[PDB]
This record gives C-alpha cells, structure tokens and sequence, in this order.
C-alpha cells in the first residue's frame, strides 16, 4: 500500500534548525492522521508529534513542545517537522508513520506504515 | 483488546474505587461527590511497552477513556458540562496513574 | 422585544458561592451570544464573562478566571453564572446581556438588551 | 465606524511600523522578517471608554484584528499556519498596546 519516505536529516550545531519531510505515495494522504517518532541510540522508538488528517489539531511530547512544529500539505502528500533550538539529545533516527483509527495518540501502536527513517545528528 | 475509534488493542482495566478529590471550596467538592457516578470508574489504556514514559501512557489513558465514555453515554442521552469535563479529567488521570504503576509491576 | 431578567443575587460570606440566572423571554435565545457584566459602587459596568450561542466557547475577565463558570441551557432560555470562592471585591450589581454580532468581546459595546440587574454582596457582617 | 462580524463601532488605527521581534532562535527571526508583510500593520479597536482596564481593550483589539485579517485575506487563498498565528498574536498585541496608550492620552 502507501509508502512513506523521510528526508531532511543531517548534522546541525546545538541551537540550530532542521526541517524534516515525510512524503507519501498514493492518493489517500489527506484521509489519515500522521505522526513522527524518533529512536536514539540504544533506545526504542518514542512519540514526537502528531497531526490530524485535516491539520486542525496536533500533539507533541513534552520534551519537544515549543521547539518542534508539525504541519502537513495535503496537496503535496507531504508532512513536515520543523525543529528549532536543537539539542544534543535530539540526536536520533526520525520516523514518520500513518495513524491507525481516528484519534491521534502517543502509543507506538497508534501508527503503522513506518518509513525507513532519517538520521538527525546534533553536535559541534 | 477493545476497540476505540477504529483502533483495537486497547486494554480495559478493572473497576476502580473513584477517589475523593478536594477542590478548595465546598461547592465543587459537593458537586463532584453528587455527580461522580456519571464519570468513569475504569480506564482504557494500552500496554506500557508501547510508551517510553509515564506521562505519555497517562495522557493516552485519560484522552481515550474520556472520549469513549462520552460516546457511550451520549447514546444514553447524557451531556457533560464544562465542569463535568474538568472533574472527569482530574479523576481519570488519578486512576490512570494508579493503572500505570499497576501495569509497571510486570515489567521489572 | 426580548427581555432578560437576572436572579439569584444575595448576601454571602467571603469564600462562599452563588449561582446567578438570566432568564430570557421570547423565541430566539439560542441564536445569540450572551454575557455577564458587573458594576461596583462608584464604578461602571465591567465585563465578567461571555459565552457563544451554542456554548462551545467562553471568555472571562482575569479577576474571575478559575472562580466563575458561565453556562447556558438553550432549552430553558436561561444562562447561568456559578461563582465560587467569592471575595469582598466581587460585591456589585450583576447584569446579563445579549451579544451583538457573532464574536464574544469584552467591550461594553458588545452587548445590549441589558437586564435590570441583581445585587451580590460578599461580606461576613 | 467599521463593521466586524455584524457589529459596528470598531475603530481602525492608522498604519503602524511592525516591530522587529527577536524570538530566541535564528530560524523564527528569519521566518518572521520574511513573512511579516502578510500580517496586519493596523489594528481594530473600540473606544477606551468601553473598557475598564488595559488588558480587556488589548484582548479585544488582538482577537478582532486577527479575526478580520483572516476573513479578508483567507479569501485570497491565503492559509495562515499554526505558527503564522502565533507570530501574528505577538505583533498585533504589541501594536494594540501602542494603540491603547495612544488613545488613553485623550481620556
Ligand atoms: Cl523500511
Ligand atoms: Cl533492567
Ligand atoms: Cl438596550
Ligand atoms: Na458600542
């Protein structure tokens, strides 16, 4: 079915910024909630942020609130994650995924169709 | 598990004794005691291994439990006020924290 | 025309509670936003709280936030104001009014059809 | 006066120079400067005598000014982001405070 591909990762200094992109194949992008997870070395995937199919509502984990901003362009079949004020502990592989059901949640089990992931390294 | 909003795998905890919140004034204390029977006494949650910290587990537990409780009750015609919602959030969160530490006992 | 009548005022000790009621005559209650103002001795009417026609959103002046709760029952043509943790400086005449336009605002000019008002006295004597 | 949302009596202040807000990171500073042309530079308000304190005047000024700016512009296909709104709130509040103290000197 639909395939998700993350892009935009790289190296940034602490305090710097990056914009991540999640591109979806197919034509049903705007009918599903979407979210971002991340996985730091030696840990599992953790919820980062989510957004409803229409973009009217969003959710963020406590450690990224006020620094990260999720959004989506239903015309371009793309979701975005704008990351500012990056920290060394934001270093992780970042995944996008498609929400299951009509309620954006934070559990790993609330999403499927995980992309392959993109690497974000925050170091000087 | 149970299905909420088109997503399965939710767990339903056993009925719990609803706590007695003191709000700081007699009126709200009394309103709560007289209306708590209309509020949940068991919480929907997902297994702890699907989360990386307590807050995210509890946030889901509160959000989903109140969402599903609103659906089921609004089939019986009930209608929650702005203060019903505020009080439900406080009691459900307390029960979700208790559920979390109860599920946590298996993971260590 | 449509008439508004406040009721429920009275004497209460500090820390106490009161519930005000605004009853509307007529046939269009649920089509309009509604609000509450109050007037203390030697002062003019000031915004207290407001609520949209459907009740989906509300607004409060800073001094009452967390203590007062506005609500409405469109079936009963009635709006309510629940006041808890009352203070001596909540003493005032309380007026209800019908919103003008579609946006609940805080200006005196955002409302008309002012009721006659009800007196709230917060003291221990 | 002007009519916003079916209510007349609103005042429209004269064009104002939008302040240059520093947010604490380069990205948002640059985004604001590059997008501020799409934000109001005049505020809708009501006469000060309709309020009893500055906060309520400014709250109305911010709320109404951004609402009407969205109405008029979001007809041109404009789509304000969740972050455009936050920046509009910060700039409009600053301009509303300036308008308030400016109206207050007459009272
Ligand atoms: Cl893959
Ligand atoms: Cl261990
Ligand atoms: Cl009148
Ligand atoms: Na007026």
């Amino acid at each position: 079915q639909v395939q998700l591909q993350e892009s935009g990762g790289g190296l940034v200094q602490p305090g710097g910024s990056l914009r991540l992109s999640c591109a979806a194949s197919g034509r049903t992008f705007s009918s599903y909630n979407m979210g971002w997870f991340r996985q730091a070395p030696g840990k599992g995937r953790e919820f980062v942020a989510s957004i409803t199919s229409s973009g009217d509502k969003s959710d963020y984990t406590d450690s990224v609130k006020g620094r990260f901003t999720i959004s989506r362009d239903n015309a371009k079949n793309t979701m975005y994650l704008q990351m500012n004020n990056l920290k060394p502990e934001d270093t992780a592989t970042y995944y996008c995924a498609r929400g299951l059901g009509i309620y954006i949640i934070r559990a790993r089990g609330g999403y499927d169709h995980w992309g392959q992931g993109t690497q974000v390294t925050v170091s000087s | 598990g149970a299905v909420v909003g088109g997503l399965g795998g939710y767990m339903l905890g056993s009925a719990m004794s609803r706590p007695m919140i003191h709000f700081g004034n007699d009126w709200e204390d009394r309103y709560y005691r007289e209306n708590m029977y209309r509020y949940p006494n068991q919480v929907y949650y997902r297994p702890v291994d699907q989360y990386s910290n307590q807050n995210n587990f509890v946030h889901d537990c509160v959000n989903i439990t109140i969402k599903q409780h609103t659906v089921t009750t609004t089939t019986k015609g009930e209608n929650f006020t702005e203060t019903d919602v505020k009080m439900m959030e406080r009691v459900v969160e307390q029960m979700c924290v208790t559920q979390y530490q109860k599920e946590s006992q298996a993971y260590y």
